[PDB]
């Protein structure tokens, strides 16, 4: 049985509305994770309870090499903690902060990482994701894509099923889901579109801060790119980034096939990029298991963390927060 | 460059 006493709680990694992410590392074995830790009362007063639980039952259920691996979730009288493995290499979005912009060869790298994870979890698991951003997908000690945030995740969508909830992140809603008429696991493939074109392109395909005045370009704008992107580049965005889903890349019954298809992956070999094969272009230079130079100093110079059979309103006792990986 | 995005669900 696990505690938060068999931890010891050494750098805050980030903090939000919801809680915070600490860099820990386990007494008994002297491993470093990052544990997420989620105020129950927060969870239940912004209704965030089914996400929560999504988010759970995701990373129990799922094993890929770019997908975050929980090593252990429970919970105390007010906390949901989830234990997951420490990717070194922080989010691709203190990167591209900083770059500005990434290679052409890197961005593909790191789309062929994206794709084979989205291939997973819509063909095995009949999952679609919905979340797709630069702030949830983090680099591992090796430089390799972790993605992160399983909680607006959708479960038991085979196929061609659709579904309803409007969710995502404003920057990055496909003009289906904007629609709100109804929508498929092609969603992703949109994400897919905006992320990588930030990683090719320095900026978000369409911006504006004034949310109505987003929306209205995301459904309206044709998509347009800066005129030193390469043509097969141009390609595999112009396919992502239509509107229309059964016009998009990845928008059919092949789904992730048609675009591991595409000629900006052309020699890419699939099987290598699960296998990890293939050297990641950038190695976080970390100095030490406890080196946090791709965290914002913003959480990392700060302090860190502040009845076992208590079910109330205010403060739930969750189910399936029992959970330790087998071997 | 661009601020950090937010996650929702409504
Ligand atoms: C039920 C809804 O739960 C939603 C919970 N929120 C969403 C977060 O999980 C977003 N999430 C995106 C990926 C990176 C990060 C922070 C981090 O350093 C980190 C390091 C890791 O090895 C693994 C996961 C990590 O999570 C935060 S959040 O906004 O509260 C928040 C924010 C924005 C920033 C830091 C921590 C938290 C907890």
């Amino acid at each position: 049985r696990v505690t938060m006493n068999e931890f010891e709680y050494l750098k805050l990694l980030g903090k939000g509305t919801f809680g915070k992410v600490i860099l820990v590392k386990e007494k008994a074995t002297g491993r470093y994770y990052a544990m997420k830790i989620l105020k129950k009362e927060v969870i239940v007063a912004k209704d965030e309870v089914a996400h929560t639980l999504t988010e759970n039952r995701v990373l129990q259920n799922s094993r890929h090499p770019f997908l975050t691996a929980l090593k252990y979730s429970f919970q105390t009288h007010d906390r949901l903690c989830f234990v997951m493995e420490y990717a070194n290499g922080g989010e691709l979005f203190f990167h591209l902060s900083r770059e500005r912009v990434f290679s052409e060869d890197r961005a593909r790298f790191y789309g062929a990482e994206i794709v084979s994870a989205l291939d997973y979890l819509h063909s095995e698991k009949n999952v679609v994701y919905r979340d797709l951003k630069l702030e949830n997908l983090m680099l591992d000690k090796d430089g390799h894509i972790k993605i992160t945030d399983f909680g607006l995740c959708k479960e038991g969508i085979k196929d061609g099923a659709t579904m309803k909830t409007f969710c995502g992140t404003p920057e990055y809603l496909a003009p289906e889901v904007l629609e709100d008429n109804d929508y498929g696991r092609a969603v992703d493939w949109w994400g897919l579109g905006v992320v990588m074109y930030e990683m090719m392109c320095g900026r978000l395909p369409f911006y504006n801060q004034d949310h109505e005045k987003l929306f209205e370009l995301i459904l309206m704008e044709e998509i347009r790119f800066p005129r030193t992107l390469g043509p097969e580049a141009k390609s595999l965005l112009s396919g992502l980034l239509k509107k229309d889903p059964k016009q998009r890349l990845g928008g059919g019954s092949e789904d992730a096939k048609e675009i591991m298809q595409h000629r900006f992956f052309a020699g890419i070999v699939w099987q290598h990029v699960y296998e990890k094969k293939l050297s990641p272009p950038f190695k976080p230079q970390v100095t030490s298991e406890t080196d946090t130079r791709y965290f914002d100093e913003e959480f990392t110079a700060q302090m860190i963390t502040i009845m076992e059979c208590v079910d109330s309103e205010r403060r739930p006792h969750f189910p399936q927060f029992d959970y330790s990986a087998s071997s | 460059g661009r601020p950090r995005t937010t996650s929702f669900a409504e």
